[PDB]
């Protein structure tokens, strides 16, 4: 009943799907959820074969909401081609700067996530599922534990669920400070009771994951879509947004906007529409300088008319929109991005370990005007050399946003020289 | 060293929760830090035995996970987000306000061992920047008068 204090993040929807309940900043318990027809998609799914559910999730065109956009049906298909036992993992590590879309599902509509996990686990033949939630989401952790007990009490979990013969237990694990533990193989190691160190891929978790068994790892938002695909059928789900990038999408908008918060919109919405049509424009009506897609990409004011989809020219990523205005120093902002990667590298790979450290250390010198000419040259080189030999996406992107600021805002970097 | 019954019962609960005992390490350590206000170096050996893991394994886990502090005892941990959105919206104003109220800077502990400022990476509440946590509770910093009132709730 009593949970730790959680800020009341503003949430607005045009689709009334993922935020049907989560648009209200409060826990929605099982009675409230059931009144909205909750757990009926699970009932329908338990009367379908695991194979039909995979086919439906495939045909819906649902792509991973964690940031990489891998087709969900396709992922499940790879796992089920491998013998059992299989494991299902809900990734609730959400630690990307500017990213707060998942937590509002967890904290306000936990039964939407739970129902999605049960359908997904049934579809892949997993009798054991996990929620790995970042340690900095303690309220989300107690909210999920309470909602899981409510589901067990209503017979949605445990042995022979609703007389289907399908068994399922959901275990909630907590992270403990590491951004890298959201990387799906580091998450699996942490779930195994070890340090959050990413594994060399391939194998992908679907071939060899938790305890070396076929494992599906899906983001909170991806899983929250599964009850909607089953409830409305894949065809009606595909009517939402463009047919090539279908369904609802959560957009966590922050920074220099009048209305920061989470927006549920179709993926054909443009970045400019997200800021100006939905987030109320900029604070003080000051000109947009840049948009940071988390700690992954940097878009200039010349790139605002792009769609918020998984297309090559689209925004992509998690859909995270951090708005910087004309008075925000791009180098000071780049320093914040460099400091993030410095703090989060697991240090397994030498160029990532040294590269993340040096990029932040040299960028600080540059910013403070204490950099030598060799420091400027070393900084340029280290930034273009974090990726070599990396075994996870962190080393591959630790220099991406910063390089884009160098290319898109050369005038500002030039004054720091 | 022996864990108090009230804590030992909570640790046994986390250990019997997951299908394998070793899967409970992080939940056990969070519980140890909640109880003591830090990770006492002495607690690691009985925990390793309860998890059926070697001490070296437990030591490496404690070293890896940044939420765990085996150095400073503190009743209340003020986690201050130092990442990009919060820096843009006023981390420095929040840290200035904290220095004025408690007399401490990040990484420091108040003389009475009541409060410790812990600088942290993005806390996933960026629309509410600048964000801070006081143990498990999370808030948007508004001003010094406002922060003063929040901190007064922690006795
Ligand atoms: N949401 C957050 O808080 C957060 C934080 C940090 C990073 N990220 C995101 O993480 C993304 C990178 O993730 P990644 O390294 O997992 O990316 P990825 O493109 O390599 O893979 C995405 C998913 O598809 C699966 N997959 C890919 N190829 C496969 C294949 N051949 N066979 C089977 N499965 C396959 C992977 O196992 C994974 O589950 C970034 O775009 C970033 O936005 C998100
Ligand atoms: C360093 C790093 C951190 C990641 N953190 C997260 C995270 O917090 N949440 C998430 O769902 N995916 C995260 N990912 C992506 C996962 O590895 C993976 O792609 C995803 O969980 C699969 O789910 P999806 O297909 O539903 O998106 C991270 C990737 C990397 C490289
Ligand atoms: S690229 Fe960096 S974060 Fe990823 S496994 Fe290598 S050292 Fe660790
Ligand atoms: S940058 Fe501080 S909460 Fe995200
Ligand atoms: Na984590």
């Amino acid at each position: 009943r009593s949970y730790p204090a959680i800020p009341r993040i503003y949430a607005e929807t045009t689709l009334n799907m993922l935020l049907k309940r989560a648009k209200k900043p409060r826990v929605h318990s099982i009675d409230e959820y059931l009144k909205d027809g909750g757990y009926q998609a699970l009932e329908k799914a338990l009367n379908m074969s695991p194979e039909e559910i995979i086919d439906w999730v495939d045909k819906s065109t649902l792509r991973g909401r964690g940031g990489a956009g891998f087709p969900t049906g396709k992922k499940w298909k790879f796992a089920v081609q491998n013998p059992g036992p299989r494991y299902f993992i809900c990734n609730a590590d959400e630690s990307e700067p500017g990213t707060f879309k998942d937590r509002i599902i967890i904290e306000r509509d936990p039964h939407l996530l739970i129902e999605g996990i049960i359908i997904s686990s049934y579809a892949i033949g997993a009798n054991e599922a996990y929620i790995y939630i970042r340690g900095e989401y303690p309220a989300g952790y107690y909210i999920l534990r309470d909602a899981i007990e409510e589901a067990k009490k209503k017979g949605f979990l445990g042995k022979n669920i609703l007389g289907s013969g399908f068994d399922l237990e959901i275990y909630v694990a907590r992270g403990a400070g590491a951004y890298i533990c959201g990387e799906e193989t580091a998450l699996i190691e942490s779930l195994e009771g070890k340090r959050g160190h990413p594994r060399l891929k391939p194998p992908y978790p679907v071939q060899k994951g938790l305890w070396g068994k076929p494992t599906v790892v899906n983001n909170v938002e991806t899983i929250a879509n599964v009850p909607f695909i089953i409830s409305m059928g894949w065809e009606e789900y595909r009517y939402i947004g463009p047919s090539d990038y279908a369904g609802p999408k959560l957009f966590p908008v922050s920074g220099k906007v009048k209305k920061p918060g989470v927006y549920e919109l179709p993926m054909n919405t443009t970045l400019r529409e997200v800021i100006f049509k939905y987030a109320g424009g900029t604070l003080g009506n000051k000109k947009v300088k840049a948009v940071f897609s988390g700690a992954l990409d940097c878009f200039s004011s010349e790139e605002l008319d792009i769609p918020m989809d998984y297309s090559p020219l689209g925004f992509g990523g998690t859909g995270t929109v951090i708005v910087l205005t004309e008075e925000d120093d791009i180098v000071e902002a780049a320093l914040k991005i460099a400091e993030f990667y410095e703090h989060e590298t697991c240090g397994q790979c030498t160029p990532c370990r040294v590269g993340c450290y040096e990029q932040a250390n040299l960028l600080e010198k540059i910013y403070k005007g204490e950099a030598t000419e060799q420091d400027w040259e070393g900084f340029d080189f280290v930034n273009r050399n974090i990726q070599p030999t990396s075994i996870c996406g962190l080393g591959a992107v630790a220099g991406r946003l910063i390089r884009q600021t160098l290319e898109k805002f050369p005038e500002e970097w030039e004054k720091y020289r | 060293f022996e864990f108090p019954e009230e804590l030992k019962t909570k640790l046994q609960e986390h250990i019997n929760y997951f299908p394998k005992k070793r899967q409970a390490i992080l939940l056990c350590l969070h519980e140890i830090q909640n109880y003591y206000g830090y990770i006492p170096p002495e607690s690691l050996k009985p925990l390793a035995d309860m998890l059926e893991l070697p001490l070296n394994h437990v030591e490496g886990v404690v070293a890896f996970y940044d939420m765990f502090d085996r150095e400073d005892k503190a009743k209340y941990r003020i986690r201050v987000c130092v990442s990009i959105v919060c820096h843009l919206m006023g981390t420095n104003k929040l840290l200035k306000a904290l220095e004025n109220i408690l007399g401490i800077k990040p990484g420091e502990v108040t003389p009475d061992g009541k409060f410790k400022i812990v600088p942290v990476q993005c806390l996933g509440a960026c629309s509410e920047a600048p964000v801070f946590m006081v143990n498990d509770d999370e808030y948007k910093f508004e001003s010094e008068v406002q922060l003063n009132e929040i901190l007064s709730r922690y006795t």
